[PDB]
RNA sequence: GAUGUUAGGAGGGCAAAUCCGCCGAAUUUAAGCAUAUAAUUAAGCGGAAGAAAAGAAAAUAACUAUGAUUCCUUUAGUAACGGCGAGUGAACAAGGACCAGCUCAAACGGUUAAUCCUUCGUUUGGUGCAAACCUUUCGACGGAAUUGUCGUU
RNA sequence: UAAAGCUAAAUAUAUGUAGGAGACCGAUAGCAAACAAGUACCGUGAGGGAAAGAUGAAAUAGUACUCAGGAAUGAGCAAU
RNA sequence: ACGGACCAAGGAGUCUAGCAAAUGUGCAAGUGUAUAUGAUUCUUUAAACAUUUUACGCAUAAUUAAUG
RNA sequence: UUGUGUUGAAGCGAAAUACGUGAGUUUUCGUGGAACAUCUCCCUAGUGCAGAUCUUGGUGGAAGUAGCAACUAUUCAAAUGAGAACUUUGAAGACUGAAGUGGAGAAGGGUUUCUUGUCAACUGUGAUUGAACAAGAGUUAGCCGCUCCUAAGGGAUAGCUGAAAAGUGUUUAAAGGGGUCCCCGUCUCAAAAGGGAAACAGGUUGAUAUUCCUGUGCCAAUAGUAUUAUGAGUUAGAUGGUAACAUAUAUAUAAAUGAACUCCUUUACAUAGGCUUUACACUCGGGGUGCGUUUUCUUUGCACUUUACCU
RNA sequence: UUUGUUUUGUAGCAAUAGUAAUUCGUAAUUAUCCGAAGUGGUAAGGACUAUCCUUGAAAAAAGGAGGGAACGGCUUUGUGCUUUGCUACUCUUAAUACUUGUAUG
RNA sequence: AGCACAGUCUUAACGAUGGAUGUCUUGGUUCCUACAGCGAUGAAGGCCGCAGCAAAAUGCGAUACGCAAUGAAAAUUGCAGUGACUGAAUCAUCAGAAUGCUGAAUGUAAACUACACCAAUUCCCUGGGAAUAGUGGUACUCCUACAGAAA
């Protein structure tokens, strides 16, 4: 017999994604002494369409404390958050609707 | 027509202008030959061969008085200096090859292969 | 169905594939993967295989010029020390 | 590794290798005042400006730079209107 | 096609110039002759 | 260890008939075929010389004993291996060609690294028309080396 | 007397180069190639790959001249 | 039934190893001088010639798994 | 061993009151023009052809046969020429019918282009033609493109595997730049239709034209010092409008201080539908100029009546 | 220095070019190049509406902004800083001259 | 000036086509002998050039069918031309000089004659006088030495 379709799925020649207009990967916020003890806000500026995928995804920018300047975030956004929104992330963040907090 | 021997003797001068001359008739020649005219063009190939020679003796010159420069100072240009097979060169000296030790070279000097006869 | 198996498609041959090598200089050199197919050319070797005695003895070394071999031949019956010059008249 | 052998680089005895004298220069020369010269192929239109000036003492407006399928290149120099192409061609022949 | 590199155009040349008859002087003492439209470059 | 367009050097690629490592088939034969054979072959990868590789016994023998390696004659299609089928298959002695032996480690030397290299100079003479080459030992400098060079056996 | 190392000769050479030979082949043979041969030419490519020698002692004897033809040619009382 | 339109040239039981039989030849219980050596041989000659009184093969004895 | 050859060898064609049973042998004539036998005996082999859909080469009958059938279609006269259905010119009849055998390009080709000769072969008939043959010539750019950027992606570096060959490409990298210690940071290739500094018109050659000429522009670059001149601002940075915002018109709107560090915008983006504006296109009427029809009619039918980039 | 009325100019390019004509030795002269509209074919732009479990590149390069680091000139004390006496001064374009390797393409 | 029927087949003589046979052989083949590495001092291979008229092959490298030197030594010639009355014409040898762009190719690249950085560079006279945008260097790995930084 030869290689059947499953098989020449995992070589990665023409099954590669199709990711040409993909956004970016969603992640939230690398750990940081903020988010283990406080509160760090972030302003939501966008939500985006992601091609791959039907979650939006929320572009929230974030004011870098070690240096200044600002970070731009791709999160998954949650149903109900708006741009304009600020969402607090870290272990003191109060629980709502975007939040980022310890389980 | 010239010869190298009676240029030998120039000066570098008198070498240099000499070949810029016969390069000017040279090229003089050659636009006769690209116009119609042609009465001329079997004097190219002496006003070449002449423009070689100039060139020969000339660089032969530089050379020459190069290598007096470099003369000893043990450390000559790679152009100047052997240009032997890579191997030849990278191969152990001769001195380098028959070395011997002092334990040996004495057991040698000691006891030599000797000449002798049988009845 | 035009261009079909035969003439029709054979009408649609043009773009080369293969171009001329600057080592080799034979059209051998595949256009999108940059590699001579005849000696490899952006690979240091040469490409040369034992189960092709035609294709190493048509570009083995004596098929060319050998502008500097050919030279030192007969250096080893003259055994003359370099620098040296005949002795003059 | 030192050089002792004058240098074999391209010279204006060898950048310009004569002139052209085909219809098509020789009309050139009285109708639109320029000069027409094949030359070596590793000549560019500085080289060609720079050796004409010290070949024959005449500055150029422009060199226009063709390659031809001969192996060599041709220029077609406008020399400046101060002067005029016909003196300066009938000089050189 | 109109548009050429320097290294394919010199070679078009050179092919051109190796195509011209043997000059009667020599003799008076060629099989490497091509068409352009018979034998192709393929160079 | 880093980093240096610091000074001086080396490797790279071609070429292969002979040569040295690796990797590695199947056709084939067995009147089928699977072990076996083809074959420690072909193909593939790498590495040297005018030869290479092997080589001065952790060797044979069992004799009245031989004495590094290689090659030739022979041992010998033998001992042996093998669906003990097809097939495969050495070694010692014997006669010859050639013939060559050695040094590290370890030991010993501390009233003294006794060694080595780089660079800069000096002359002892010689063959060359020249270019260039062969000999020369007094050093000085800067290093390496006791985490060990050299001498002795 | 293992677990370190060097070593010439006798040995081999379908390679390259240079000599010398033969109960060999004699242009469909012998190398593919006696020659402008790994050439011409074919294939996108890896690769495939020919055919083709001889006037005469001398062209420093390669056909002068005439006639007929537009010419190629032909013929001759003409010619090597 | 298959091959052959025609002509020319080319075109197929050979070479080596090993065994035996047959026959010719030499010597004969011996036969073969292997490799190698020497020799005023060295165009031929890469062949011819030669071998200071247990090299080896085959034969000269067979039989047995075998000590024998 | 012992012979033949320029007083003609081998070979070849035809033969012979020839010999043999036969394979053959031997002779004659002609051709040929330089080598050839040995049968005295023996040694040696790539040693004997009718076949193998045998190999290579040459040549037949088929046979002056099949055939020279798409693309509506040619005709008259003249020129050239040795020669004209298929070369050129004029006249006529027609075709292609802007989805064109019309103009521009790409791929591919590579001199087929142009001029002048020219016909051995080719141009499946002819051929004086030709993309054939021969000799010359021809391709001009700051503005058209490549070159630069990045994409799908390719190669390479560091490592890590692997005998290597090769496989992957940040998986323990101390890996160039900026300001003046710190910040950022793999390299390189990949688009002649993506992104992108800047040109138009008229003319010109046998063959080149946004490339040449003429005229008019545009873009980029332009180092240091010192002079002038232009403008602003200043007793270290201007001013108007409530506001939306506007203002430097010097040859030329050049200057409206501005570091590190930042944050944005442009580049920069799908499809469908209609509505609308402009330019180009087409068309109608008037005026002018030229031409055409005119037996009859016709204030008539046709052509020209143009205006680039830049400011 | 404001608002109403006329002439000129194809707004400059520009008529000098082009085109179609009439003549003249065979290169020059002359005349025209202006009065109004309709159709919607093509192209581009605009402002919109709608569709997607499809949302339809990047970089080179360029620009804007936030911020407010640095600060006149001539002379002078001491060790770039406090200081004394006087003020017309800083940028921006263009040209020129000299240095800079030959300072447009 | 007259006569043969035509076609088909057979034979002979002479021709045409074809290239066998014979004879030649500056070639091949096999054996023997001898020597044997080339390369960053840039190889083999590939391109591109070079002659007065010059396509190929052969030779050569901007000094380009050849320079210099050494030995022989008068021719070389298709034309043109060049040669002494022997560094000159031509052979042979080949040691000096020169050896384009590439290619391991090695500054970055490559269907680019594209793009860097660092020294400006080269030549002439015996410190001046010129000319040049031209010339060198810059790969990766490793060794010896050196350098200043680090714990």
């Amino acid at each position: 017999g030869r290689v059947i379709r499953g098989q020449r799925k995992g070589r990665g020649s023409i099954f590669k994604s199709h990711n040409h207009h993909r956004k970016g990967a969603a992640k939230l916020r690398h750990l940081d002494y903020c988010e283990k003890k406080g509160y760090i806000k972030g302003l939501v500026k966008d939500i985006i369409h992601d091609p791959g995928r039907g979650a939006p995804l929320a572009k929230v920018i974030f004011k870098r404390t070690e240096k200044y300047g600002k970070k731009e975030e791709l999160i998954i956004a949650s149903e109900g958050m708006f741009t304009g929104q600020y969402i607090s992330c870290g272990t003191k963040a109060p629980l709502s609707v975007g939040n980022i907090l310890p389980i | 027509n010239v010869k190298a021997y009676e240029l030998r003797t120039l000066k570098k001068k008198e070498l240099l202008d000499k070949l810029d001359e016969l390069k000017k008739e040279l090229s003089g020649l050659r636009i006769s030959k690209a116009l119609g005219n042609s009465a001329k063009n079997s004097k190219i190939h002496g006003v070449r061969k002449n423009v070689a020679r100039v060139l020969t003796v000339y660089n032969q010159k530089r050379k020459m008085e190069l290598r007096q420069l470099y003369k000893n100072k043990k450390f000559k240009p790679y152009n100047l200096r052997k240009k032997l097979t890579k191997n030849k060169r990278l191969q152990l000296s001769p001195k380098q090859k028959a070395a011997m030790t002092l334990r040996q070279k004495k057991k040698v000097q000691n006891f030599p292969q000797r000449k002798y006869l049988v009845v | 169905g035009k261009a079909g198996k035969g003439t029709g498609s054979f009408g649609k041959r043009n773009g080369k594939t293969h171009f001329l090598c600057l080592r080799c200089g034979k059209r051998s050199y595949h256009l999108q993967k940059k590699k001579c197919a005849s000696c490899g050319y952006p690979s240091a070797k040469k490409r040369r295989f034992n189960w092709s005695v035609k294709a190493k003895r048509r570009n083995t070394t004596g098929t060319g010029r050998c502008r500097y071999i050919k030279t030192l031949r007969r250096k080893l019956k003259n055994k003359f020390t370099e620098g040296s010059t005949p002795k003059p008249k | 590794i030192v050089k002792s052998c004058h240098s074999k680089t391209l010279d204006k005895y060898g950048l310009i290798k004569y002139p052209l004298t085909s219809e098509k220069a020789m009309k050139k020369i009285e109708e639109i005042n320029t000069l027409v010269f094949m030359c070596d192929k590793r000549a560019n239109k500085k080289n060609i400006k720079k050796s004409v000036k010290n070949l024959f003492g005449i500055e150029c407006d422009k060199v226009n730079v063709l390659n031809t399928l001969n192996g060599d290149k041709k220029a077609y120099v406008r020399l400046s209107g101060e002067h005029d192409a016909l003196e300066v061609a009938n000089k050189i022949g | 096609g109109s548009i050429k590199r320097f290294r394919l155009k010199q070679r078009l040349g050179k092919c051109r110039r190796q195509n011209r008859p043997v000059p009667h002087w020599y003799r008076l003492k060629n099989t490497k002759r091509r068409h352009w439209r018979r034998t192709k470059l393929g160079l």
